[PDB]
């Protein structure tokens, strides 16, 4: 997962590496139950 | 949220819950980007016609929630506030926009399995994503029905991202670019809409290039809820990033 | 201030009782008077009166009253004055032409030897002028008076935001913590100027009417009217005013008439102005006959409050509609012993509602 940090945690704090991966989905390869329609919305 | 659906535990990791106090009761919802930085909409907490002027003092954020009251031990976390920042040009006068404040801790909040922060747009995603039919989904604790209809745990709902045309036209209210509006049409069989306690809440879109979550929006104002060809508004995070940016630089230390 | 040296004075006569006045009325009175008065007896009036200029306090009072006599469709208000004088006193033309040309008030000669025969002049004469709101002013007619002022006004007006009848309904009323009284409540939940003065431990909340004018109620917390009447003067005033903050309040307000009656001749003695209301009284201006005092110097205020307003008073502010949870709601009922202040540039009604 490429992701190019564009805060200082100097003054924005820790977390911005890691972002938007979730402990419970994401980062145990697991779905939630609707985010493939938000995949699907992507197709056209 | 109207037609929404329970969310699943950890689902939204980055979800706040903004409460004012004596009494306390919920505000608005509110999105975490770091342990130090919570960002949600400025109605939520300035409104001078109403004498509606919400200080660091006045309020408190609970972050990890999935339930609405029950309070949930060694998973939610209480953190006061060290300083609210309000965008200094919102409309409140006309349109709510730049709809838009940052919230600092006053303590950093520990990550955990229910407590991570959501990323935000960079330009090319924010292009990318932020486009008309493409879905993005808005959490929050908000009621369930223009018209005590309060949910039981955080609520979610998946919702299409609407042309600047069709937003301009569904309302009188004049839109800039610093907002962007959402909802099903009419004519495409579901439903789906923020209502009255999800402002400030996150629009946010998962990104299929890198598998991450990414805040494109917060929830501003609308009229009503999901009534027939009316849509949400949102506030353009990536268009008010810069302000975030600056704003950050020179509070976060 | 005099204002409220006098409400305090009225309510240390009348314990528990209700307490309504005109504080501008008898303001005028006064200064009417001031016009037939001299030596110690004219200084005690304008010291109570506080005053610049007599010309220009006059003057003041003139205009005011040109002003509230412009029927505004909106308002209720009879303000009057008037001197009744016996038959064998000599009236001097310039203070009669004063009092008609600068406080519109007119001078009747009266038989006072007959009693019975002269209150029913007044009284009559009263009803008449306040087109029926206030009458029999008069009570009891000592015999043998010589001059007998009198100040009346009536007051009634259309709040800016209207209170639903089909809202307004009979609840408790705690005249203490032992007596209790039904009244017509009317309610609204809204925004309202509210105020929180912890130094004198009371609520207070802004009511304004079709215009200027603006009501406020006083609650104190229990067991503290005493302590914020003693704490009522024009810079308390002036703060309330100031401080207020619009508030989201389930308002419970009383529907009542509220009336005062009060021989000034009484009170104001204690409060300075004593001597023109004795035989060694000093009304030169107003005849030149020596056994020449106010014998009874007479002030009744009405005030009625309704639920009549200006507007339906409900929707509107924005078009669009806001997604934070909704201002949560503070409780106000006025349910128990509260003060009440009508103001426009001045104080015109000042009173307590001790039973609406
Ligand atoms: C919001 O309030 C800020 C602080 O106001 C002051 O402190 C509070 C606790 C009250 O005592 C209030 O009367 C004081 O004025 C202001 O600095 C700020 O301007 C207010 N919001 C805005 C921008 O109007």
């Amino acid at each position: 997962s490429e992701y190019q940090t564009f805060f200082n945690p100097r003054t924005f704090g820790s977390g911005e590496a890691d972002c938007g991966l979730r402990p419970l989905f994401e980062k145990k390869s697991l779905e939630d139950k609707t985010e493939r329609e938000l995949l699907e919305s992507y197709i056209d | 949220i109207v037609e929404g659906s329970d969310a699943e535990i950890g689902m939204s990791p980055w979800q706040v819950m903004l409460f004012r106090k004596s009494p306390q009761e919920l505000l608005c919802g509110a999105s975490l980007i770091s342990d130090r930085w919570v960002l949600t909409a400025a109605h939520c907490l300035l409104y001078p016609p109403w004498d509606k002027n919400f200080t660091e003092n006045d309020l408190l954020v609970r972050i990890g929630k999935h339930s609405r009251t029950r309070y949930e031990r060694n998973i939610e976390k209480i953190s006061m506030l060290e300083k609210i920042y309000i965008h200094p040009r919102y409309n409140w006068r006309e349109n709510l926009d730049r709809d838009i404040a940052l919230m600092k801790l006053k303590k950093p909040v520990a990550f955990s399995d229910y407590i991570h922060p959501v990323c935000l747009p960079d330009r090319e995603t924010a292009a990318s994503l932020l486009q008309a039919g493409y879905k993005g989904r808005v959490t929050g604790w908000g009621n369930l029905k223009e018209t005590k209809g309060q949910p039981s745990v955080l609520q979610v709902v998946n919702l299409p991202i609407v042309e600047r045309p069709v937003c301009k036209d569904s309302t009188r209210i004049r839109i800039t670019d610093n907002m962007f509006c959402a909802g099903y049409k009419p004519d495409e069989g579901k439903r789906g809409d923020a209502c009255e306690g999800d402002a400030g809440g996150p629009f946010v879109m998962k990104s299929p290039f890198n598998n991450r979550w990414y805040q494109m929006g917060i929830v501003s104002w609308g009229e009503g809820c999901d009534r027939d060809g009316k849509y949400g508004f949102y506030t353009h995070v990536f268009r008010l990033k810069k302000w975030i940016q600056k704003v950050i630089d020179q509070f976060g230390e | 201030d005099f204002t409220f040296d006098l409400y305090r004075a009225l309510a240390s006569a009348a314990p528990s009782q209700n307490i309504f006045f005109s504080p501008v009325s008898i303001s005028m009175s006064l200064a009417m008077l001031s016009l037939g008065a001299g030596s110690s007896t004219k200084m005690q009036i304008l010291e109570g009166l506080g005053l610049s200029s007599e010309k220009e306090l006059h003057r003041g009072f003139q205009q005011l009253l040109q002003e509230l006599n412009q029927p505004r469709d909106g308002f209720q208000l009879s303000l009057g004055n008037a001197l009744f004088t016996d038959l064998v006193v000599d009236l001097q033309d310039t203070f009669v032409s004063a009092m008609k040309t600068l406080y519109l008030a007119d001078t009747f000669p009266t038989n006072f030897r007959d009693s019975a025969g002269a209150m029913k002049q007044i009284n009559d004469y009263v009803a008449k002028q306040t087109k029926g709101k206030i009458v029999d002013l008069l009570k009891n007619l000592d015999s043998n008076a010589v001059v007998i002022m009198v100040n009346y006004i009536f007051f009634k007006a259309k709040w800016e935001t209207s209170f639903n009848h089909k809202g307004t309904q009979e609840q408790d009323f705690y005249v203490t913590s032992e007596t209790v009284v039904r009244v017509p409540m009317m309610s609204r939940e809204d925004q309202y100027h509210y105020l929180l003065d912890r130094n004198l431990s009371c609520r207070v909340v802004g009511v304004p009417y079709q215009g200027n004018a603006t009501a406020l109620f006083i609650l104190p917390s229990e067991g503290k009217m005493q302590q914020v009447e003693n704490g009522l003067s024009e810079k308390t005033l002036r703060k309330w005013l100031k401080m207020f903050k619009k508030r989201q309040l389930e308002l419970y307000l009383p529907k009542f008439s509220i009336e005062g009656s009060y021989q000034l001749e009484k009170v104001l003695p204690s409060l300075g102005i004593s001597n023109v209301f004795t035989s060694h009284a000093d009304l030169s201006g107003i005849s030149n006959h020596s056994n020449i005092q106010v014998s009874e110097m007479v002030h009744k205020a009405v005030v009625e409050v309704d639920e009549s307003g200006t507007r339906a008073a409900a929707a509107t502010g924005t078009i669009f509609t806001f997604r934070s949870a909704r201002l949560n709601s503070q409780r106000l009922v006025f349910n128990r012993p509260f003060l009440m202040f009508i103001v426009d540039n001045n104080i015109l009604f000042l009173g307590k509602v001790n039973r609406p």
